[PDB]
Protein backbone atom coordinates (compact mmCIF):
# COMPACT_ATOMS: atom_id res chain seq x y z
CA UNK A 1 0.00 0.00 0.00
CA UNK A 2 1.00 3.50 -0.71
CA UNK A 3 0.60 4.54 2.74
CA UNK A 4 2.48 1.44 4.82
CA UNK A 5 5.32 3.40 5.56
CA UNK A 6 3.29 6.16 7.14
CA UNK A 7 2.60 6.36 10.94
CA UNK A 8 -0.99 4.95 11.82
CA UNK A 9 -1.45 8.25 13.95
CA UNK A 10 0.16 10.18 11.25
CA UNK A 11 -2.73 9.30 8.34
CA UNK A 12 -5.21 9.65 10.88
CA UNK A 13 -4.01 13.49 11.93
CA UNK A 14 -3.49 14.14 7.54
CA UNK A 15 -7.34 12.41 7.53
CA UNK A 16 -8.29 15.49 9.97
CA UNK A 17 -6.30 18.22 7.68
CA UNK A 18 -8.12 16.78 4.80
CA UNK A 19 -11.07 17.25 6.25
CA UNK A 20 -10.36 20.86 6.94
CA UNK A 21 -8.97 21.72 3.81
CA UNK A 22 -11.98 19.85 1.88
CA UNK A 23 -9.02 17.49 0.37
CA UNK A 24 -11.66 14.44 0.42
CA UNK A 25 -9.59 12.07 -2.29
CA UNK A 26 -6.87 12.77 0.12
CA UNK A 27 -9.17 11.95 2.97
CA UNK A 28 -9.92 8.86 1.98
CA UNK A 29 -6.61 7.78 1.09
CA UNK A 30 -5.49 8.38 4.49
CA UNK A 31 -8.21 6.75 5.94
CA UNK A 32 -7.49 3.60 3.66
CA UNK A 33 -4.20 3.80 4.81
CA UNK A 34 -5.05 3.84 8.48
CA UNK A 35 -7.48 0.72 8.33
CA UNK A 36 -4.99 -1.28 6.35
CA UNK A 37 -2.64 -0.84 9.41
CA UNK A 38 -4.77 -4.21 10.40
CA UNK A 39 -5.95 -2.33 13.53
CA UNK A 40 -9.81 -2.02 14.70
CA UNK A 41 -11.01 1.38 14.10
CA UNK A 42 -12.59 4.26 16.96
CA UNK A 43 -15.60 5.52 17.05
CA UNK A 44 -13.74 8.90 15.28
CA UNK A 45 -11.96 6.89 13.14
CA UNK A 46 -15.16 5.17 11.70
CA UNK A 47 -16.72 8.89 11.08
CA UNK A 48 -13.69 10.11 9.24
CA UNK A 49 -13.75 7.25 6.96
CA UNK A 50 -17.33 7.61 6.31
CA UNK A 51 -17.23 10.78 6.03
CA UNK A 52 -14.27 10.64 3.54
CA UNK A 53 -15.57 8.18 1.29
CA UNK A 54 -19.17 9.73 1.39
CA UNK A 55 -17.95 12.91 -0.44
CA UNK A 56 -15.80 11.15 -2.85
CA UNK A 57 -18.56 8.98 -4.17
CA UNK A 58 -21.35 11.73 -3.96
CA UNK A 59 -19.40 13.55 -6.14
CA UNK A 60 -19.02 10.71 -8.50
CA UNK A 61 -22.65 9.67 -8.21
CA UNK A 62 -24.00 13.66 -9.22
CA UNK A 63 -21.41 13.41 -11.56
CA UNK A 64 -23.01 10.43 -13.66
CA UNK A 65 -26.56 11.29 -13.08
CA UNK A 66 -25.76 14.63 -15.04
CA UNK A 67 -23.92 12.58 -17.45
CA UNK A 68 -26.96 9.91 -17.57
CA UNK A 69 -29.43 12.29 -18.20
CA UNK A 70 -27.52 14.04 -21.08
CA UNK A 71 -27.37 10.17 -22.61
CA UNK A 72 -31.18 9.77 -21.75
CA UNK A 73 -31.63 12.45 -24.22
CA UNK A 74 -29.60 12.32 -26.75
CA UNK A 75 -31.49 8.85 -27.54
CA UNK A 76 -34.69 10.49 -27.85
CA UNK A 77 -36.69 10.94 -31.27
CA UNK A 78 -35.00 13.90 -33.64
CA UNK A 79 -32.13 14.35 -31.66
CA UNK A 80 -29.25 14.38 -34.01
CA UNK A 81 -26.32 11.66 -33.72
CA UNK A 82 -23.36 12.87 -31.32
CA UNK A 83 -21.31 9.71 -31.81
CA UNK A 84 -20.23 7.80 -29.25
CA UNK A 85 -18.66 10.23 -26.62
CA UNK A 86 -21.14 11.12 -24.26
CA UNK A 87 -21.57 7.20 -23.55
CA UNK A 88 -17.52 6.77 -23.19
CA UNK A 89 -17.67 9.83 -20.90
CA UNK A 90 -20.52 8.29 -18.49
CA UNK A 91 -18.91 5.11 -18.63
CA UNK A 92 -15.39 6.58 -17.34
CA UNK A 93 -17.15 8.14 -14.76
CA UNK A 94 -18.98 4.67 -13.97
CA UNK A 95 -16.12 3.04 -13.61
CA UNK A 96 -14.30 5.24 -11.84
CA UNK A 97 -17.35 5.11 -9.65
CA UNK A 98 -17.64 1.30 -9.53
CA UNK A 99 -13.98 0.97 -8.34
CA UNK A 100 -14.63 3.56 -5.35
CA UNK A 101 -17.47 0.95 -4.36
CA UNK A 102 -14.90 -2.00 -4.99
CA UNK A 103 -12.38 -0.13 -2.38
CA UNK A 104 -15.20 0.27 0.40
CA UNK A 105 -16.34 -2.95 0.35
CA UNK A 106 -13.02 -4.54 -0.15
CA UNK A 107 -12.04 -3.02 3.03
CA UNK A 108 -15.02 -3.95 5.06
CA UNK A 109 -14.32 -7.54 3.99
CA UNK A 110 -10.60 -7.52 4.91
CA UNK A 111 -11.42 -7.41 7.88
CA UNK A 112 -13.19 -4.77 9.21
CA UNK A 113 -16.42 -6.66 9.82
CA UNK A 114 -15.16 -9.73 10.94
CA UNK A 115 -13.56 -7.81 13.94
CA UNK A 116 -16.43 -6.21 14.76
CA UNK A 117 -17.89 -6.97 17.95
CA UNK A 118 -19.59 -4.17 19.19
CA UNK A 119 -22.89 -3.58 18.07
CA UNK A 120 -22.38 -0.35 17.04
CA UNK A 121 -19.24 -0.90 14.91
CA UNK A 122 -21.32 -4.00 13.55
CA UNK A 123 -24.19 -2.15 12.83
CA UNK A 124 -21.67 1.18 11.29
CA UNK A 125 -20.03 -1.52 8.69
CA UNK A 126 -22.82 -3.45 7.56
CA UNK A 127 -24.70 -0.19 6.84
CA UNK A 128 -21.96 0.87 5.15
CA UNK A 129 -21.88 -2.39 3.02
CA UNK A 130 -25.55 -1.70 2.17
CA UNK A 131 -25.11 1.64 0.69
CA UNK A 132 -22.01 0.56 -1.47
CA UNK A 133 -23.67 -1.95 -3.16
CA UNK A 134 -26.80 0.11 -3.20
CA UNK A 135 -24.79 2.87 -5.19
CA UNK A 136 -23.41 -0.33 -7.02
CA UNK A 137 -27.08 -0.65 -7.82
CA UNK A 138 -27.70 2.87 -9.03
CA UNK A 139 -25.77 2.21 -12.33
CA UNK A 140 -26.39 -1.25 -12.26
CA UNK A 141 -27.95 -2.57 -15.92
CA UNK A 142 -26.44 -6.02 -17.03
CA UNK A 143 -27.48 -9.94 -15.94
CA UNK A 144 -25.48 -8.94 -11.84
CA UNK A 145 -28.33 -6.45 -10.99
CA UNK A 146 -30.31 -8.65 -8.99
CA UNK A 147 -27.52 -10.09 -6.80
CA UNK A 148 -25.99 -6.82 -6.27
CA UNK A 149 -29.75 -5.10 -5.09
CA UNK A 150 -29.95 -8.49 -3.18
CA UNK A 151 -25.89 -7.77 -1.60
CA UNK A 152 -26.91 -4.51 -0.59
CA UNK A 153 -30.63 -5.88 0.94
CA UNK A 154 -28.63 -8.40 2.82
CA UNK A 155 -26.56 -6.76 4.35
CA UNK A 156 -28.99 -4.06 5.61
CA UNK A 157 -31.14 -6.29 6.58
CA UNK A 158 -28.22 -7.91 8.92
CA UNK A 159 -27.57 -4.61 10.24
CA UNK A 160 -31.39 -3.89 11.05
CA UNK A 161 -31.61 -7.07 13.10
CA UNK A 162 -28.82 -6.35 14.97
CA UNK A 163 -29.85 -2.96 15.71
CA UNK A 164 -32.91 -3.64 16.86
CA UNK A 165 -31.52 -6.18 19.18
CA UNK A 166 -28.55 -3.97 20.96
CA UNK A 167 -29.51 -0.42 20.87
CA UNK A 168 -32.00 1.72 21.48
CA UNK A 169 -34.36 3.39 19.03
CA UNK A 170 -33.20 6.63 19.22
CA UNK A 171 -29.17 5.63 18.53
CA UNK A 172 -28.15 7.87 15.68
CA UNK A 173 -26.56 4.40 13.96
CA UNK A 174 -29.54 2.73 14.07
CA UNK A 175 -31.87 5.72 12.87
CA UNK A 176 -29.42 6.22 10.27
CA UNK A 177 -29.52 2.62 8.93
CA UNK A 178 -33.05 2.48 8.99
CA UNK A 179 -33.19 6.13 6.92
CA UNK A 180 -31.17 4.59 4.22
CA UNK A 181 -32.46 1.33 4.02
CA UNK A 182 -36.36 3.08 3.80
CA UNK A 183 -34.59 4.90 0.63
CA UNK A 184 -33.10 1.61 -0.61
CA UNK A 185 -36.61 -0.03 -0.70
CA UNK A 186 -38.42 3.27 -2.50
CA UNK A 187 -35.68 4.03 -5.04
CA UNK A 188 -33.72 0.73 -5.48
CA UNK A 189 -36.23 -1.94 -4.51
CA UNK A 190 -38.99 -0.85 -6.45
CA UNK A 191 -41.06 -1.27 -3.01
CA UNK A 192 -42.39 2.42 -2.10
CA UNK A 193 -44.58 0.82 1.09
CA UNK A 194 -42.15 -0.69 2.62
CA UNK A 195 -40.11 2.27 2.78
CA UNK A 196 -42.53 4.48 4.04
CA UNK A 197 -43.41 1.78 6.71
CA UNK A 198 -39.86 1.25 7.57
CA UNK A 199 -40.03 5.53 7.98
CA UNK A 200 -42.78 5.92 9.91
CA UNK A 201 -42.20 3.27 12.09
CA UNK A 202 -38.75 4.45 12.84
CA UNK A 203 -40.02 7.97 13.56
CA UNK A 204 -42.72 6.79 16.00
CA UNK A 205 -40.24 4.80 18.06
CA UNK A 206 -37.60 7.12 17.99
CA UNK A 207 -39.90 9.97 19.57
CA UNK A 208 -41.38 7.69 22.39
CA UNK A 209 -37.88 7.54 23.61
CA UNK A 210 -36.89 10.97 23.33
CA UNK A 211 -37.56 11.42 26.95
CA UNK A 212 -34.74 9.12 28.25
CA UNK A 213 -32.14 11.24 26.50
CA UNK A 214 -29.62 14.16 27.16
CA UNK A 215 -29.43 17.87 25.34
CA UNK A 216 -27.09 16.64 23.78
CA UNK A 217 -28.52 13.05 23.11
CA UNK A 218 -31.73 14.72 21.83
CA UNK A 219 -30.23 17.13 19.41
CA UNK A 220 -28.48 13.90 17.77
CA UNK A 221 -31.67 12.36 17.48
CA UNK A 222 -33.73 14.94 16.37
CA UNK A 223 -31.80 15.55 13.69
CA UNK A 224 -31.84 12.59 11.85
CA UNK A 225 -35.70 12.08 12.97
CA UNK A 226 -36.03 15.27 10.90
CA UNK A 227 -34.27 13.58 7.71
CA UNK A 228 -37.15 10.56 8.08
CA UNK A 229 -39.92 13.29 8.33
CA UNK A 230 -38.70 14.71 5.34
CA UNK A 231 -38.66 11.65 3.26
CA UNK A 232 -41.97 10.81 4.17
CA UNK A 233 -43.05 14.18 3.08
CA UNK A 234 -41.39 13.84 0.08
CA UNK A 235 -43.00 10.34 -1.16
CA UNK A 236 -46.56 10.79 0.51
CA UNK B 1 -33.06 13.03 -4.27
CA UNK B 2 -33.88 11.55 -0.54
CA UNK B 3 -31.72 12.09 2.34
CA UNK B 4 -29.38 9.79 3.29
CA UNK B 5 -26.65 9.52 5.99
CA UNK C 1 0.50 11.68 -23.96
CA UNK C 2 -2.50 9.56 -22.38
CA UNK C 3 -4.99 11.36 -24.98
CA UNK C 4 -3.07 11.10 -27.70
CA UNK C 5 -5.60 8.24 -29.12
CA UNK C 6 -8.64 10.16 -28.87
CA UNK C 7 -9.85 12.78 -31.74
CA UNK C 8 -9.33 16.79 -31.05
CA UNK C 9 -12.86 16.81 -31.46
CA UNK C 10 -13.66 14.33 -28.71
CA UNK C 11 -11.67 15.68 -26.30
CA UNK C 12 -13.46 19.03 -26.80
CA UNK C 13 -16.70 17.58 -26.53
CA UNK C 14 -16.29 15.65 -23.17
CA UNK C 15 -14.23 18.87 -21.93
CA UNK C 16 -17.43 20.08 -22.31
CA UNK C 17 -19.55 17.12 -20.58
CA UNK C 18 -16.72 17.30 -17.77
CA UNK C 19 -17.96 21.00 -17.18
CA UNK C 20 -21.34 20.08 -17.17
CA UNK C 21 -20.18 17.54 -14.93
CA UNK C 22 -18.56 19.71 -12.42
CA UNK C 23 -15.40 17.56 -13.48
CA UNK C 24 -12.77 19.93 -13.61
CA UNK C 25 -9.76 17.24 -13.47
CA UNK C 26 -11.10 15.14 -16.27
CA UNK C 27 -11.95 18.73 -18.17
CA UNK C 28 -8.31 19.91 -17.65
CA UNK C 29 -7.03 16.14 -19.18
CA UNK C 30 -9.00 16.75 -22.15
CA UNK C 31 -8.26 20.13 -22.71
CA UNK C 32 -4.49 19.28 -22.39
CA UNK C 33 -4.96 16.59 -24.72
CA UNK C 34 -6.63 18.98 -27.16
CA UNK C 35 -3.52 21.58 -26.95
CA UNK C 36 -1.56 18.56 -27.48
CA UNK C 37 -1.99 17.54 -30.70
CA UNK C 38 -0.63 20.45 -32.24
CA UNK C 39 -3.36 22.60 -33.82
CA UNK C 40 -3.99 26.71 -32.29
CA UNK C 41 -7.05 27.08 -30.09
CA UNK C 42 -10.19 28.73 -31.29
CA UNK C 43 -11.73 31.46 -28.74
CA UNK C 44 -14.12 28.95 -27.26
CA UNK C 45 -11.23 26.43 -26.59
CA UNK C 46 -9.16 28.74 -25.04
CA UNK C 47 -12.05 29.53 -22.61
CA UNK C 48 -12.74 25.76 -21.78
CA UNK C 49 -8.72 25.77 -21.26
CA UNK C 50 -8.97 28.34 -19.41
CA UNK C 51 -12.13 27.47 -16.95
CA UNK C 52 -10.38 24.20 -16.40
CA UNK C 53 -7.42 24.92 -15.11
CA UNK C 54 -8.65 28.03 -13.16
CA UNK C 55 -11.09 25.66 -10.90
CA UNK C 56 -8.52 23.02 -10.41
CA UNK C 57 -5.71 25.53 -9.78
CA UNK C 58 -8.39 27.26 -7.43
CA UNK C 59 -9.55 24.07 -5.25
CA UNK C 60 -5.42 23.90 -4.50
CA UNK C 61 -4.68 27.42 -3.86
CA UNK C 62 -7.61 27.24 -1.33
CA UNK C 63 -6.84 23.97 0.29
CA UNK C 64 -3.03 25.12 0.55
CA UNK C 65 -4.63 28.58 2.56
CA UNK C 66 -6.26 26.11 4.91
CA UNK C 67 -2.90 24.34 5.81
CA UNK C 68 -0.77 26.85 6.04
CA UNK C 69 -2.62 28.57 8.38
CA UNK C 70 -3.27 25.72 10.79
CA UNK C 71 0.93 25.54 9.88
CA UNK C 72 1.20 29.63 11.24
CA UNK C 73 -0.88 28.40 14.17
CA UNK C 74 1.18 25.53 15.43
CA UNK C 75 4.20 28.02 15.06
CA UNK C 76 3.15 30.23 17.46
CA UNK C 77 4.24 30.69 20.97
CA UNK C 78 2.34 28.39 23.59
CA UNK C 79 1.24 26.13 20.80
CA UNK C 80 1.95 22.40 21.67
CA UNK C 81 4.03 20.62 19.36
CA UNK C 82 2.37 17.90 16.96
CA UNK C 83 5.34 16.70 14.90
CA UNK C 84 5.78 17.00 10.94
CA UNK C 85 2.24 16.18 9.64
CA UNK C 86 0.93 19.59 9.40
CA UNK C 87 4.33 21.09 7.33
CA UNK C 88 4.50 17.41 5.70
CA UNK C 89 0.93 17.99 4.29
CA UNK C 90 1.38 21.51 3.29
CA UNK C 91 4.42 20.64 1.84
CA UNK C 92 1.97 17.62 -0.44
CA UNK C 93 -0.83 20.26 -1.42
CA UNK C 94 2.01 22.89 -2.56
CA UNK C 95 3.75 20.37 -4.50
CA UNK C 96 0.76 19.37 -7.01
CA UNK C 97 -0.57 22.92 -7.13
CA UNK C 98 3.63 23.62 -8.49
CA UNK C 99 2.96 20.25 -10.47
CA UNK C 100 -0.62 21.86 -12.02
CA UNK C 101 1.59 25.27 -12.74
CA UNK C 102 4.13 24.01 -14.79
CA UNK C 103 1.75 21.80 -16.41
CA UNK C 104 -0.27 25.25 -17.65
CA UNK C 105 2.95 27.12 -18.51
CA UNK C 106 4.76 24.48 -20.19
CA UNK C 107 1.14 24.10 -22.58
CA UNK C 108 2.01 27.99 -23.01
CA UNK C 109 5.44 27.47 -24.19
CA UNK C 110 5.33 24.58 -26.47
CA UNK C 111 3.75 25.88 -28.41
CA UNK C 112 0.64 27.97 -27.83
CA UNK C 113 2.14 31.69 -27.32
CA UNK C 114 4.51 30.96 -30.29
CA UNK C 115 1.90 30.19 -32.74
CA UNK C 116 -0.47 33.49 -31.46
CA UNK C 117 -0.47 36.42 -33.77
CA UNK C 118 -4.03 37.48 -33.27
CA UNK C 119 -3.82 40.28 -30.16
CA UNK C 120 -6.49 38.53 -28.49
CA UNK C 121 -4.84 35.11 -28.30
CA UNK C 122 -1.38 36.10 -27.72
CA UNK C 123 -2.57 38.64 -25.01
CA UNK C 124 -4.98 35.92 -23.40
CA UNK C 125 -2.11 32.85 -23.30
CA UNK C 126 0.52 35.97 -21.80
CA UNK C 127 -2.23 36.89 -19.72
CA UNK C 128 -2.19 33.27 -18.43
CA UNK C 129 1.31 32.95 -18.44
CA UNK C 130 1.51 35.68 -15.73
CA UNK C 131 -1.17 33.63 -13.56
CA UNK C 132 0.37 30.80 -13.18
CA UNK C 133 3.60 32.65 -12.41
CA UNK C 134 1.40 34.43 -10.02
CA UNK C 135 -0.10 30.93 -8.34
CA UNK C 136 3.51 29.75 -8.39
CA UNK C 137 5.04 33.24 -6.21
CA UNK C 138 1.85 33.06 -3.76
CA UNK C 139 4.10 29.52 -2.41
CA UNK C 140 6.93 30.63 -3.21
CA UNK C 141 9.69 31.23 -0.05
CA UNK C 142 12.98 30.10 -1.32
CA UNK C 143 16.13 32.25 -3.87
CA UNK C 144 13.92 31.62 -6.71
CA UNK C 145 11.39 34.04 -5.60
CA UNK C 146 12.16 37.37 -7.08
CA UNK C 147 12.58 35.51 -10.46
CA UNK C 148 9.38 33.83 -10.19
CA UNK C 149 7.71 37.09 -9.63
CA UNK C 150 9.62 38.99 -12.09
CA UNK C 151 8.16 36.24 -14.58
CA UNK C 152 4.90 37.11 -14.04
CA UNK C 153 5.81 40.69 -14.06
CA UNK C 154 7.29 40.28 -17.43
CA UNK C 155 4.26 38.27 -18.91
CA UNK C 156 1.88 40.62 -18.01
CA UNK C 157 3.55 43.67 -19.09
CA UNK C 158 3.60 42.09 -22.44
CA UNK C 159 0.20 41.35 -22.37
CA UNK C 160 -0.76 45.01 -21.25
CA UNK C 161 1.76 46.45 -23.76
CA UNK C 162 0.08 44.93 -26.80
CA UNK C 163 -3.81 45.43 -25.40
CA UNK C 164 -3.24 48.96 -24.88
CA UNK C 165 -2.00 49.44 -28.81
CA UNK C 166 -4.81 46.47 -30.27
CA UNK C 167 -7.61 46.28 -28.32
CA UNK C 168 -10.65 48.79 -27.49
CA UNK C 169 -10.09 49.70 -23.58
CA UNK C 170 -13.47 47.35 -23.16
CA UNK C 171 -12.31 44.50 -24.41
CA UNK C 172 -12.94 42.06 -22.19
CA UNK C 173 -10.00 40.10 -22.20
CA UNK C 174 -7.89 43.58 -21.75
CA UNK C 175 -9.86 44.96 -19.02
CA UNK C 176 -9.27 40.74 -17.55
CA UNK C 177 -6.01 40.98 -17.96
CA UNK C 178 -5.28 44.33 -15.92
CA UNK C 179 -7.98 43.34 -13.15
CA UNK C 180 -5.53 40.57 -12.97
CA UNK C 181 -2.10 42.57 -12.70
CA UNK C 182 -3.64 45.21 -10.45
CA UNK C 183 -4.13 42.27 -7.93
CA UNK C 184 0.05 41.06 -8.78
CA UNK C 185 0.63 44.75 -7.93
CA UNK C 186 -1.29 44.65 -4.75
CA UNK C 187 -1.22 41.28 -3.04
CA UNK C 188 2.11 40.11 -4.53
CA UNK C 189 4.62 42.68 -5.89
CA UNK C 190 4.17 44.90 -2.44
CA UNK C 191 2.84 48.23 -4.94
CA UNK C 192 -0.46 48.81 -3.67
CA UNK C 193 -0.42 52.06 -4.61
CA UNK C 194 0.29 50.98 -8.41
CA UNK C 195 -2.61 48.20 -8.41
CA UNK C 196 -5.42 51.24 -7.58
CA UNK C 197 -3.72 53.46 -10.03
CA UNK C 198 -3.89 50.24 -12.84
CA UNK C 199 -7.63 49.73 -11.39
CA UNK C 200 -9.02 52.87 -11.46
CA UNK C 201 -7.35 54.43 -14.95
CA UNK C 202 -8.74 51.21 -16.89
CA UNK C 203 -12.06 51.35 -14.96
CA UNK C 204 -12.38 54.97 -16.09
CA UNK C 205 -11.08 54.68 -19.73
CA UNK C 206 -13.69 51.45 -20.24
CA UNK C 207 -16.49 53.52 -18.97
CA UNK C 208 -15.39 56.22 -21.87
CA UNK C 209 -15.65 53.75 -24.70
CA UNK C 210 -19.09 51.77 -23.41
CA UNK C 211 -21.11 54.29 -25.86
CA UNK C 212 -19.68 52.14 -29.02
CA UNK C 213 -20.79 48.74 -27.71
CA UNK C 214 -24.17 47.04 -27.88
CA UNK C 215 -26.38 45.67 -25.34
CA UNK C 216 -24.31 42.07 -25.49
CA UNK C 217 -21.13 43.86 -25.26
CA UNK C 218 -21.94 46.30 -22.54
CA UNK C 219 -23.04 43.57 -20.52
CA UNK C 220 -19.68 41.63 -20.74
CA UNK C 221 -17.57 44.76 -19.96
CA UNK C 222 -19.70 46.27 -17.48
CA UNK C 223 -19.21 42.82 -15.78
CA UNK C 224 -15.56 42.91 -15.58
CA UNK C 225 -15.61 46.85 -14.31
CA UNK C 226 -17.77 46.05 -11.55
CA UNK C 227 -14.83 43.83 -10.35
CA UNK C 228 -12.49 46.49 -10.68
CA UNK C 229 -14.57 48.80 -8.47
CA UNK C 230 -14.94 45.72 -6.49
CA UNK C 231 -11.18 45.56 -6.04
CA UNK C 232 -10.86 49.47 -5.33
CA UNK C 233 -13.59 49.44 -2.63
CA UNK C 234 -11.84 46.65 -0.93
CA UNK C 235 -8.33 49.00 -1.30
CA UNK C 236 -9.34 52.38 0.04
CA UNK D 1 -9.03 37.90 -1.29
CA UNK D 2 -9.65 40.42 -4.23
CA UNK D 3 -11.44 39.46 -7.61
CA UNK D 4 -9.12 37.90 -10.39
CA UNK D 5 -10.76 35.92 -14.02
C1 LIG E 1 -26.13 8.42 11.85
C2 LIG E 1 -24.90 7.93 11.03
C3 LIG E 1 -24.79 6.57 10.75
C4 LIG E 1 -23.75 6.07 10.01
C5 LIG E 1 -22.80 6.92 9.50
C6 LIG E 1 -22.88 8.27 9.77
CL1 LIG E 1 -21.64 9.29 9.14
C7 LIG E 1 -23.92 8.79 10.52
N1 LIG E 1 -23.96 10.17 10.79
C8 LIG E 1 -24.19 10.66 12.06
C9 LIG E 1 -23.67 10.28 13.29
C10 LIG E 1 -22.64 9.27 13.62
C11 LIG E 1 -22.79 8.44 14.73
C12 LIG E 1 -21.83 7.48 15.03
C13 LIG E 1 -20.69 7.32 14.25
C14 LIG E 1 -19.66 6.28 14.61
N2 LIG E 1 -19.57 6.07 16.05
C15 LIG E 1 -19.40 4.90 16.63
O1 LIG E 1 -19.18 3.85 16.01
C16 LIG E 1 -19.47 4.86 18.15
C17 LIG E 1 -20.54 8.14 13.14
C18 LIG E 1 -21.50 9.09 12.83
N3 LIG E 1 -24.26 11.01 14.30
C19 LIG E 1 -25.13 11.85 13.71
C20 LIG E 1 -25.99 12.82 14.26
C21 LIG E 1 -26.78 13.55 13.43
C22 LIG E 1 -26.75 13.31 12.03
C23 LIG E 1 -25.92 12.39 11.50
N4 LIG E 1 -25.11 11.66 12.34
C1 LIG F 1 -12.08 38.42 -19.29
C2 LIG F 1 -11.30 37.07 -19.34
C3 LIG F 1 -9.95 37.10 -19.68
C4 LIG F 1 -9.19 35.95 -19.71
C5 LIG F 1 -9.75 34.75 -19.37
C6 LIG F 1 -11.09 34.69 -19.03
CL1 LIG F 1 -11.75 33.14 -18.64
C7 LIG F 1 -11.87 35.84 -19.00
N1 LIG F 1 -13.23 35.74 -18.67
C8 LIG F 1 -14.22 36.35 -19.42
C9 LIG F 1 -14.40 36.43 -20.80
C10 LIG F 1 -13.63 35.80 -21.89
C11 LIG F 1 -13.35 36.50 -23.06
C12 LIG F 1 -12.63 35.92 -24.09
C13 LIG F 1 -12.15 34.62 -23.99
C14 LIG F 1 -11.37 34.00 -25.13
N2 LIG F 1 -11.80 34.52 -26.42
C15 LIG F 1 -10.98 34.79 -27.43
O1 LIG F 1 -9.77 34.53 -27.42
C16 LIG F 1 -11.60 35.45 -28.66
C17 LIG F 1 -12.43 33.90 -22.83
C18 LIG F 1 -13.15 34.49 -21.80
N3 LIG F 1 -15.48 37.23 -21.08
C19 LIG F 1 -15.98 37.64 -19.91
C20 LIG F 1 -17.09 38.46 -19.61
C21 LIG F 1 -17.39 38.73 -18.32
C22 LIG F 1 -16.58 38.20 -17.27
C23 LIG F 1 -15.52 37.40 -17.55
N4 LIG F 1 -15.23 37.12 -18.86
CA1 LIG G 1 3.64 2.24 14.01
CA1 LIG H 1 -20.38 0.05 -17.28
CA1 LIG I 1 -50.70 2.19 -0.11
CA1 LIG J 1 -7.68 13.37 -36.11
CA1 LIG K 1 7.81 23.36 -1.16
CA1 LIG L 1 -1.14 57.09 -1.49
CL1 LIG M 1 -13.82 9.11 -21.93
CL1 LIG N 1 1.54 14.04 3.37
Amino acid sequence: GAMGSMERASLIQKAKLAEQAERYEDMAAFMKGAVEKGEELSCEERNLLSVAYKNVVGGQRAAWRVLSSIEQKSNEEGSEEKGPEVREYREKVETELQGVCDTVLGLLDSHLIKEAGDAESRVFYLKMKGDYYRYLAEVATGDDKKRIIDSARSAYQEAMDISKKEMPPTNPIRLGLALNFSVFHYEIANSPEEAISLAKTTFDEAMADLHTLSEDSYKDSTLIMQLLRDNLTLWT
Amino acid sequence: FPATV
